[PDB]
RNA sequence: UUUUUUUUUUUUUUUUUUUUUUUUUUUUUUUUUUUUUUUUUUUUUUUUUUUUUUUUUUUUUUUUUUUUCCA
RNA sequence: UCGGAGUACAAAAAACCCUCCGAGUGAUUUUAAUCUAGACAAACCAGUCAAAAUAACCAUAACAUCACUUAUUGAUCCAAAAUUUUGAUCAACGGAACAAGUUACCCUAGGGAUAACAGCGCAAUCCUGUUCUAGAGUUCCUAUCGACAAUAGGGUUUACGACCU
RNA sequence: GCCUAACGAGCCUGGUGAUAGCUGGUUGUCCGAGAAAGAAUUUUAGUUCAACCUUAAAAAUACCCCAAAAACCCUAAAUUCCA
């Protein structure tokens, strides 16, 4: 992670994370199962139906994830249908 | 005894395709399989042969 | 570490050695049997009835009744073991059964069973119902005397009243027969109570028709201290329990405070004990009969509710507690994308300042 | 073959005394690797009921077994589980018989 | 459990002896 | 492996000459246990170590008064091979709340009511 | 050497829950290899011999007797040579239900 | 998709003197079949360029056997 | 690399160039779906179950089954697929897309974390004594030896350890 | 081998403040709390997590834990869960 830019001397991101991540305004990360393309005939319908569903990151990958990206990603944006505004924030967290 | 994977399309003409193991020195596989596209029984014949 | 048994131990009666020299069933029915007879014994360790509610095991229940009749033990098995001697005499019979073609009396047999075995199932059945449970709370009775209830839904048309039958208010509407055998030399109580409907106090049951002072069989020439009311279960909370009982009393009983108005509309007044009536009449009634069914909602609950009471109908639902959910962390580690609709207040979009 | 303490190794018998059987059975057992003796029934009843004598006669109100059983001043932590069965009359492969 | 007062009352191959997963092998040798 | 050592209830059973031998009463148990730590926590268990702490004797040397409950006593068995254990004694009675600020404990075993008489 | 392979991390196979404990629906009670909790009242059987409880409250463990089905050819068997005073005792896991069914509520009073 | 053997009388084996057993037809044997004894016909899957012969190499399809991708 | 047994005796985990079995798949039809509570396990990635509700068959089951059933398997990216999939002993098996030997002509930064010489621990090996007598010694165990065995001592050789450099 | 006193490839300058998981050093006082290792890795001379630990903030249950309970041929010290 570049820290300080050579032009124009900010802090640059990785483009992995953001192709391969999505970053919800509450904090939260979400990311794809690991292997859910890879030999679908050699596995259980049940282990199928969890690669195919979408997982949540921790509290250390969300921090780390948080550090390789910039300011940017973490902005409120509304999209036009975006079928994550309705998990954009959240609710009835009693912490 | 070398067995062979083969891709098996639904014959209900909805794009439906599914792989299966097969044994090599069988005849061409013509099963009964569940089409959700359709939600029905219906007849999937071997089309391709995809890895041995 | 190794403790000693807290009393005798299942298989340690039968010898190890020799075991060819030892009787085996090789019937899994028998295997079946034998277990079933076993799982029944009080064990010394933690079973499954102990968990589940055997009820407190053995319950030393208060009889309240008339004595059984006496009956000459030896005559009876003599006639008995006449009248099966000459019923196997007979060749016709054997021959219908070899070709597989035989019927029965099933009327004379309901009728035997109602004579001699009848009031024994009558009472397993009750205490099944719970009907005890709420009547008496500590006491069984057998009901020796039967009972023979019938509502005429047209000219030709009887529904009986069996224990546990299901008779719908629109057959239960007027006021039914009673029917028992009785020499014109007693007399007998019968009151209609229903065990399920009260809305205020869960304790208390209601009362629909209760004639006292029956002379022999003739109950309606007896008196009525409260008017035949039809049934008005409620339309969320069905399957409610109505039960006749019969008592037979020596004195002639005169009550005042039990005695029920004509109308007899209001539910206040229509507020009764079982417990506190037999305490009451614990002199001279003794129950006899009993006959309980169930009872649903209807179409004809609405106009008893609205003519009759003068009331709204209420309306009842069955509802189930809301699902159980861990609490909600701040960073769920490989949860679903539907982890936050869990705990969604509502599915409308809420916008805080925008 | 292992063989632990108190474990007969070769037994006889006949109409002979107990001298010569014993004289010329003591030199086997000064060869045998663990310490042995020539007993027979009487020399083995009597030797049990000394060591059950002295165990019962002994004027010390403290005892190996009592303390291990106790716990008395925290001596599992230098003891073994197995002390608590061998009572302080064995360590490894040595028995001591006149330790009670 | 080991500690507990039921323990072995699951306790069942002591009352079979029939164990034998052999092919024909017979014993006779009853003298 | 070395783990906590189970204390057998013969232990714990009283000889009719322990009494006499140790001053106690054969029939009337004694209501109130003096503690006093005698020996380090050091070289001992963590399980000794957090009982003594839960006991309030993190002090040395420094009577406790605990009931005489089995609650408590089960803690006072594990750890009994670090501390010594005596019955408070009440020869003046209980003290009210006007002798509170002159009570002492001597080293017998008693509690004085009144102490310092001017 | 010439032993390869044997190294393995265990499988973690246990009792998960034990008697007294306020569990859920779904919650495992135990995991097994073999069968050595036999599930009782509402308690499931995964396809891997694990035990699950369907309703919210209470487990429990007893020994009961033993009732092979009938289609187990093993066990019936083992049922027939069986001595005569023989019956067979397993550890069964139950769930003893703390929440009722439901209640009744009023709704509307029309 | 790639690698390799290839295409024989009507059926199988060889080899370049295109032969040897089955099958077919015409006779004989038998009361009639079957068995057996004679005679006959029966081919290099096709294109192209050749050798002394072609088992020289190439075009269109036919079954074919193996491989068909660590990540 | 993965699974089973003992080590790891009774909730779980637990290592060695520790002692043994295996696995890198076969055969058959009941061809085995969607969605979602709640849980096991786990650093993460992964792996496991699964109540209710829906589509097709009895109008009563569907967890595919068997071979000790536990292991029979592989994360990005990328290629080919064409609408939905597939994938090379990455076998060093959490894996760089593709890279061999020799240096006594060697160099650099370090290591007594790591060897050879020495020292030190132990005594497998070695050397000593004593105990035991069967046997040799013409008869006779101990004049001179003395097999099978026991106990104790020394640290000279090799080997083991890797504690000082 | 020799190529200006060091040649398995000369010397000077520039890249160059080359890079080092490796060695060495790291400059005032006092006070509080305070850690010996489970998993991966061209990895065991290091890193990245987990378990511990430190400064702050929220809460409420936390250790000891009687019974009872945890498998089937035999099995000790004892373990897990809770008043
Ligand atoms: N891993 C680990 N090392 C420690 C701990 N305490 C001291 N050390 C190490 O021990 C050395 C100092 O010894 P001490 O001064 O503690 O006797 C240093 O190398 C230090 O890093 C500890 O709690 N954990
Ligand atoms: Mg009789
Ligand atoms: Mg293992
Ligand atoms: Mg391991
Ligand atoms: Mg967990
Ligand atoms: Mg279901
Ligand atoms: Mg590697
Ligand atoms: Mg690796
Ligand atoms: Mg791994
Ligand atoms: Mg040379
Ligand atoms: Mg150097
Ligand atoms: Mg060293
Ligand atoms: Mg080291
Ligand atoms: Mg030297
Ligand atoms: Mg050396
Ligand atoms: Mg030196
Ligand atoms: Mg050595
Ligand atoms: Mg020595
Ligand atoms: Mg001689
Ligand atoms: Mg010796
Ligand atoms: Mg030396
Ligand atoms: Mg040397
Ligand atoms: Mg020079
Ligand atoms: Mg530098
Ligand atoms: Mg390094
Ligand atoms: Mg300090
Ligand atoms: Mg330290
Ligand atoms: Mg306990
Ligand atoms: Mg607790």
């Amino acid at each position: 992670v570049t820290y300080f830019s050579s032009r124009k001397g900010k802090r640059k991101t990785v483009k992995a994370v953001i192709y391969r991540f999505l970053r919800l305004h509450s904090g939260l990360w979400l990311r794809r199962k690991a292997g859910y393309k890879k030999k679908l005939w050699k596995k259980t319908a049940a282990r199928k139906r969890r690669l195919r569903e979408f997982v949540f990151c921790n509290k250390t990958q969300s921090k780390l994830l948080d550090k390789m990206t910039t300011s940017f990603w973490k902005r409120r944006n509304w999209y036009a249908d975006d079928p994550y505004q309705k998990y954009q924030d959240r609710t009835n967290l009693k912490v | 005894s070398k067995t062979i994977l083969v891709k098996m399309m639904s014959q209900a003409g909805t794009g439906f395709s599914f792989n299966t193991k097969r044994s090599r020195l069988r005849e061409k596989l013509t099963l009964l399989h569940y089409d959700p596209v359709v939600k029905k029984k219906v007849l999937f014949v071997e089309q391709k042969k995809i890895r041995s | 570490r190794r403790a000693a048994p807290l009393g005798p131990m299942p298989n340690e009666d039968i010898d190890v050695s020799d075991l060819e020299r030892l009787k085996k069933y090789r019937s899994f029915d028998r295997y079946r049997r034998r277990a079933e007879q076993e799982a029944r014994k009080p064990h010394w360790w933690r079973t499954y009835r102990e968990h589940f509610g055997e009820e407190s095991g053995p319950k030393d229940r208060v009889d309240i009744g008339l004595p059984p009749p006496k009956v000459s033990r030896t005559q009876q098995l003599l006639e008995r073991k006449q009248a099966l001697r000459e019923l196997r005499a007979n060749v016709e019979e054997e021959r219908a059964a070899r070709l597989q073609t035989a019927r029965i009396p099933l009327e004379a047999v309901r009728a035997e069973w109602e004579r001699t075995c009848g009031p024994y199932h009558k009472q397993r059945l009750a205490e099944y119902c719970g009907l005890y449970r709420d009547l008496f709370h500590g006491a069984t009775f057998v009901p020796r005397v039967p009972l023979h209830v019938a509502y005429a839904v047209g000219e030709d048309d009887l529904m009986p009243v069996y224990h546990g039958n299901e008779v719908t208010p629109t057959e239960a509407a007027q006021a039914p027969e009673v029917t028992y055998e009785a020499d014109e030399g007693s007399l007998w109580t019968l009151l209609l109570t229903n065990l399920d409907g009260h809305l205020l106090e869960p304790d208390a049951e209601y009362v629909h028709w209760l004639v006292t002072n029956i002379p022999g069989n003739r109950v309606t020439e007896g008196q009525e201290t409260c008017p035949y009311l039809p049934p008005f279960p409620a339309r969320g909370s069905g399957f409610h329990r109505f039960a006749f009982l019969l008592f037979k009393q020596d004195k002639r009983i005169d009550f005042s405070g039990d005695t029920r108005p004509s109308p007899c509309y209001q539910l206040a007044q229509r507020t009764f004990h079982t417990f506190d009536f037999y305490k009451k009449h614990q002199d001279a009634m003794t129950p006899a009969g009993l006959a309980f069914f169930q009872c649903r909602w209807d179409d004809s609950v609405t106009r008893v509710f609205h003519q009759l009471l003068d009331m709204r109908e209420p309306v009842f639902e069955f509802v189930r507690p809301p699902p159980y959910h861990p609490k909600q962390k701040r960073f769920p580690h490989r949860q679903p994308l539907r982890y936050l609709d869990r705990y969604r207040d509502s599915h409308e979009p809420t916008y805080g300042i925008y | 073959t292992p063989v632990k303490a108190g474990r007969l190794i070769v037994e006889m018998g006949g109409r002979c005394e107990f001298k010569e059987v014993q004289g010329f059975l003591d030199l086997v057992a000064h060869k045998l690797p663990f310490p042995a003796k020539a007993v027979s029934r009487e020399t083995l009843e009597k030797m049990r009921k000394d060591q059950e004598e002295r165990e019962r006669n002994n004027q010390n109100p403290w005892t190996f077994e009592r303390i291990a059983t106790a716990n008395m001043l925290g001596i599992r932590k230098v003891l073994s589980p197995y002390d608590l069965t061998h009572k302080g009359r064995y360590w490894g492969k040595f028995y001591t018989p006149e330790r009670v | 459990y080991r500690s507990k007062p039921t323990h072995g009352i699951g306790r069942y191959k002591h009352l079979v002896k029939a164990q034998e997963p052999k092919k024909k092998k017979g014993k006779v040798e009853v003298r | 492996k070395f783990t906590r050592s189970r204390i057998p209830d013969k232990v714990f059973q009283p000889s009719p000459e322990d009494h006499e031998k140790y001053g106690g009463d054969p029939q009337y148990p004694h209501k109130l246990h003096i503690v006093t730590r005698i020996k380090s926590t050091k070289r001992r268990p963590y399980w000794e170590k957090d009982i003594i702490k839960m006991l309030g004797l993190e002090k040395a040397h420094t009577p406790q008064v605990h009931k005489n409950i089995p609650s408590v006593n089960a803690k006072l068995k594990v750890v009994k091979h670090l501390i010594r254990i005596k019955p408070l004694k009440l020869p003046q009675g209980l003290p009210t709340e006007e002798d509170m600020a002159n009570t002492c404990l001597k080293s017998n075993g008693e509690l004085v009511v009144r102490w310092l008489l001017n | 050497s010439k032993n390869l392979g044997g190294k393995s991390p265990g499988k973690r196979f246990g009792i998960k829950k034990m008697e007294g404990h306020y569990v859920h629906a779904g919650n495992i009670l135990a995991t097994q290899r073999h069968f050595r909790w036999h599930p009782g009242a509402h308690v499931g059987l995964g396809k891997n011999k694990c035990l699950y409880a369907l309703e919210e409250g209470v487990v429990r463990y007893t020994k009961e007797v033993y009732v092979p089905n009938p289609s187990n050819s093993e066990a019936v068997d083992l049922v027939t040579r069986l001595p005569q005073g023989a019956v067979l005792y397993k550890t069964f896991v139950h769930v003893v239900p703390a929440k009722p069914e439901g209640t009744f509520k009023l709704v509307a009073m029309l």
